[PDB]
């Protein structure tokens, strides 16, 4: 996807 | 008269189900529409795929008017806003299970 | 594709969608199936119609496996339990809006 | 429906 896998 | 649109309920529905099956929720959006809030550069052919699984997003909001949440593109934290009108489909990354949303008059 | 069924989710989806368009949700259950606990003497031709909207039901549990709640019948409140696979559909009484649930391998 | 309108 356009955004990353973790919003950590 | 005609009722309010169904998409949002069905959206949330599939959302909860894809997560009760471990699967990862991915959203397909139409950026060529008004109200769409995303880093356009990340799109392609008038569209853009967003990961909305719990761990990849912040303060997700699945309202009936729009989809709100924070996420990171390239690492830069950024807010996102999607008009339920431009939410084309929801699906699972792993095995493409999910559903494409049927047209409704509420969204023109 | 051997992941859990969608029905329980689609059911809660329409249940809200109708409750929001100011409509009255009604369920169509097949009394024939095993696991169904309802006042049988109300089932007309193998199916029974239950009004699961707010003012007619107490403790409505719309779970994945089965629907449960307390409703009054002929004046006396009784317990209801309906295995999800015994569910046929959901619709608004005033305009017949809703859906006829589909077959899913899970539910035989 | 089979059940009454009010569980009041």
């Amino acid at each position: 996807a356009a955004n990353d896998e973790n919003y950590a | 008269s005609q009722l309010t649109p169904r998409r949002p309920y069905l959206l949330r529905a599939f959302y909860e189900w894809l997560l009760d099956n471990q699967l990862t929720p991915h959203l397909v959006v139409d950026v060529t529409l008004p109200g769409v809030q995303v880093p356009m550069e990340y799109a392609r052919d008038g569209q853009i795929v967003l990961n909305i699984a719990p761990r990849a997003v912040g303060n997700l909001e699945l309202a009936n008017d729009e989809v709100r949440f924070n996420a990171r593109f390239g690492g830069i934290p950024r807010q996102v806003s999607v008009p339920l009108a431009a939410v084309l489909a929801i699906y699972a990354r792993e095995n493409g299970a999910g559903t494409m949303f049927e047209p409704e008059a509420a969204y023109d």
